[PDB]
């Protein structure tokens, strides 16, 4: 993950020949199945309890689609790493 | 000359909105050490406060108005040499600017004993060597969202029983610093303590349309990369304020929902003909709404 | 009776009660006495330490009691910052219909067969001696009686004058007709 | 009755509802005050004074009153230990109960706005058989603690000794304004 | 040459004010331990062993700050170390020989320097026995005395010549209890550990009177250093008696203690730094006993 920071955003690569290559402009296109991340919000998210009123319980399409980048640092990517990745989709 | 702490917070004023105790704190410190080294201690500071606060921002502003470089640093990255390393970039590698600049380190809350050890190597003056530079007179600017040290100061101030409990931040002692999981040691080396509070829903107004990179200016831009004209109503802007204060993001939560609330859009806008204006309704921020699409 | 133990994952073993008071959930079960009186009041005052913004869930399962003792439930209700929610379960009478009425106001539910009895109070101590003693006595039961009936007029948004016929016998209420009273706001179902 | 456990969190340690209270410097008197519950609040109050000799104690009463010589081990104990002991009427202070609230660090006593405080001079201290110079003699212990309780709530009230005298004749029931213009106690708490 | 004893405290005088008692321990100790370093390694002549300090004292009473002032004195590298970051061989933590990469470090390597150092060992108290307690003192027992460590940069490092000052905030052998060993047994270290350290010296706690010594006596006292930054602007600061008097009782009410009378003088001077500058024609800077009682304001002498 560290690594890959200075790629995600702009640096200078050099690779071998057949080269310095400007990094800035090339869009990186993330992703996975974060298995463990709709634990990770549910427990941010859901106000179950024992009682009258508590919230009482996956539906995971719904959680997805709530996904923040808190939930994402406590999932165990780097803030650095979310914060270059703006767009989550 | 060195600008007086009231004239370097004159421009502190010019790019952070509210904390103005901190911005005094920052002043008064910054020119005790570039008048320390106009010549029995340094002193660095740490700063205290929520995210979306600005502690990045202040000190980025600082360093631009002390003619100095800045560098960014986060304690969660770790190698340490390596924010030197950038520190000469920002200088042309000239130590005597960087042996005098500016390093903030973000996250410091987030290591509460390696890291912290390696952060004050860097802090107590050594000599770091990248592809050598004296660290004694670097000024160092350390933060975090120090959220469970609000939890280590109501221990000790009402109470159980017929009692109520940046009110406490502004009494944090060193000793909280430690109960909160620092290192004495650290702590030592950053003596003044500055806290920042969470900006309101009218602070972050300011933010999408105030600053040179402010946030509705950049879309406004992307809208005008074709013949059309962006607008945004200011209830628009008054319900994103409140939807980003709402995740406790502060500024940061704005650039998400502004690409949110306009994406449905975007992605017509290259097929849309004769458009001359997309007018930001408070209904496209808060719901599934179509903007008004001027024609 | 044995108190079955619980597990809370987090392990803690509890005591079933004492796995519900981590929930914010206080019973006033039986009457009203200044031992069970002195307990609700521990358990709101520590509740209002451990979070003083989050509801505090009052279950209320009593006959009566104590005025002395219900009025120590009362003030402590009032006082501590976090609303306190009522819920009738079987019976709210007397002193327990008193202290149904006390919780936060849109925040007083009772379940759908629960009994809940409205009264003027009784004996709050013997009238023995002599008649003078006797007359200090009657007057302190009337200024009590008159508190009360005050008291359960502000909770239920009715007159003082409704409250005095009403309160003069016995006075039995389906949890429809507690909430047409105005002593709790809401009836649960599901 | 089943007395709540509590979880206070340093690792945890597991209190009883009202070991955790003592443990933020309240000491509870709830009922009648016998040497055995007088016998706690003193210990309660010694240790609190070993922890921290300089904060405040807190008193809650609750209690229709008791013994004379159990609440005057209260009492004593009370004026002696350093830190002040803020007292705090719950449902009822009445007879000693009310003795001891009014026996709290001045500026420092309340009352909860239902709350109903009893004054009144002492009942039988003892039984009163035996023979005629038996019962003279109880008779006149008696008459002592009278005076002693009436001249001591007198000094907490700021009154006239006649004043206590006249008004503890028989049960003096007060609200708690009543107790607040007596000079029972300081203030009144709502919120 | 050596420092004398005598030598030696009185650098230590000009950076801990008060805890004399231990201020000897330390001098006689470290003197003697350089004095067996220097003695000749040859023929007949008698092997000498070395003394190690535990040092026991309140939070706060100064223990680091007189193992600090007494190594820069020597000029021998000197380290810190927490025994409650220590672990069990086989448990995750930090091993004891992490004391040794630390010390080594700190002199780029040079062995020769290195094992002729000083360490001190803090939160002593903290691993008694009621892998994080009795396994730590077990596995310092042979580094506290001579063992060759395997040190990465392997590196041999012969501990046998380096001085231990190990110490702890033991409150709970003020009540066990002048320290014997039966207290600290008692109080939960083993035997074995308490015989490695055979000189024990003590600190006492600090009074308002020592806060107030602490703000103006010392080399790198906080009047002194603040005195200075108005030298800058050619401003004289002073403080009244009743400031200084205000100051420590303030920390000491606080519960800081000394730790607390940077923060206490930072605030009731940000004022005055923030104009200072522009304050011209301004002599002298007053703080006055309101100044640090109450909210008041510094009081300007033009
Ligand atoms: N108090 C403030 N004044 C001005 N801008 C702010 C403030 N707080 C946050 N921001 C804005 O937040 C944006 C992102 O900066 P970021 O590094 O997230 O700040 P932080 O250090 O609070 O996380 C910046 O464009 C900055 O203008
Ligand atoms: N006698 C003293 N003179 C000067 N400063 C002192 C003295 N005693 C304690 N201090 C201050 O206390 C701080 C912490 O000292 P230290 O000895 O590390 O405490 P502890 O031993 O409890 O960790 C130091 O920064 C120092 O300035």
């Amino acid at each position: 993950q560290q690594a890959l920071l200075k790629l995600i955003e702009g640096t200078v690569a050099s690779v071998p020949p057949q080269i310095n290559v400007d990094t800035t402009n090339i869009l990186f296109i993330c992703g996975g199945a974060f298995a463990g991340l709709e634990k990770v919000i549910r427990q941010r998210t859901e106000k179950g309890g024992i009682g009258f009123g508590a919230s009482v319980h996956a539906d995971i399409t719904k959680l997805f689609g709530i996904v923040e980048p808190e939930d994402l640092i406590k999932f165990g990517l780097i803030p650095e790493l979310i914060g270059r990745l703006p767009v989550i989709a | 000359k060195l600008p007086t702490p009231a004239e370097i917070v004159a421009n502190l004023n010019d790019h952070v909105i509210g904390q103005e105790q901190a911005k005094k704190a920052l002043a008064v410190s910054v020119y005790n050490h570039y008048k320390r080294l106009r010549h029995l201690s340094k002193s660095n500071i740490l700063l205290i406060g929520p995210t979306g606060s600005g502690k990045t921002l202040l000190a980025q502003s600082l360093a631009r108005k002390l003619d100095v470089p800045f560098v960014m640093a986060d304690a969660t990255t770790l190698d340490v040499e390596q924010i030197i390393t950038k520190l000469l970039g920002k200088c042309d590698f000239d130590v005597e600017k960087a042996q005098r600049g500016i390093v903030y380190i973000d996250q410091i809350d987030k290591i509460s004993e390696g890291v912290q050890q390696a952060l004050l190597k860097l802090i107590e003056g050594t000599v770091a060597s990248v592809p050598n530079v004296d660290t004694t007179n670097i000024l160092f600017i350390c933060g975090g969202a120090f959220a469970g040290l609000e939890k280590v100061i109501r221990q000790r101030t009402g109470g159980i029983g017929f009692g109520a409990s940046t009110k406490l931040f502004g009494i944090v002692e060193p000793e909280d610093l430690i109960k909160f999981g620092l290192i004495p040691e650290l702590i030592g080396r950053l003596p003044v303590i500055a806290t920042l509070e969470i900006l309101d829903e009218d602070a972050l107004i300011n933010i999408l349309t105030e600053p040179k990179n402010a946030l509705v200016k950049q879309y406004q831009a992307l809208f005008g990369m074709e013949n059309v004209e962006l607008e945004f109503e200011e209830g628009a802007l008054r319900s994103i304020a409140r939807q980003a204060m709402e995740r406790k993001t502060g500024a940061r939560g704005l650039r998400s929902i502004v690409e949110r609330c306009l994406l449905d859009t975007m992605y017509r806008l290259p097929d849309l003909k004769g458009l001359k204006k997309v007018v930001v309704g408070k209904a496209v921020i808060e719901e599934g709404r179509e903007p008004e699409l001027v024609f | 009776y044995l108190v079955p133990t619980v597990i809370e994952q987090s392990e803690r073993a509890f005591d079933i009660y004492s796995r519900l008071l981590k929930e914010r959930i206080v019973f006033l079960v039986g009457p009203v006495t200044d031992e069970s009186a002195n307990l609700v009041v521990a358990q709101l005052l520590f509740l209002e330490s451990e979070n003083p913004d989050k509801d505090i869930f009052f279950y209320i399962n009593s006959p009566g009691g104590s005025v002395t003792a219900g009025m120590s439930i009362y003030d402590t209700m009032n006082f501590i910052k976090p609303d306190v929610s009522t819920l009738c379960l079987g019976q709210a009478a007397s002193m327990g219909a008193f202290l149904l009425s006390a919780g936060e106001k849109g925040k007083r539910f009772a379940l759908p067969n629960s009994r809940i009895m409205i009264h003027q109070p009784l004996i709050s101590g013997g009238l023995g001696g002599q008649a003078s003693d006797i007359e200090i006595h009657a007057r302190e039961l009337l200024k009590i009686k008159e508190k009360l009936n005050r008291l359960m007029a502000k909770h239920c948004d009715r007159d003082l004058a409704d409250l005095e016929r009403d309160t003069d016998r016995d006075n039995f209420m389906s949890a429809e007709e507690a909430k047409e009273y105005g002593l709790i706001d809401q009836i649960l179902e599901n």
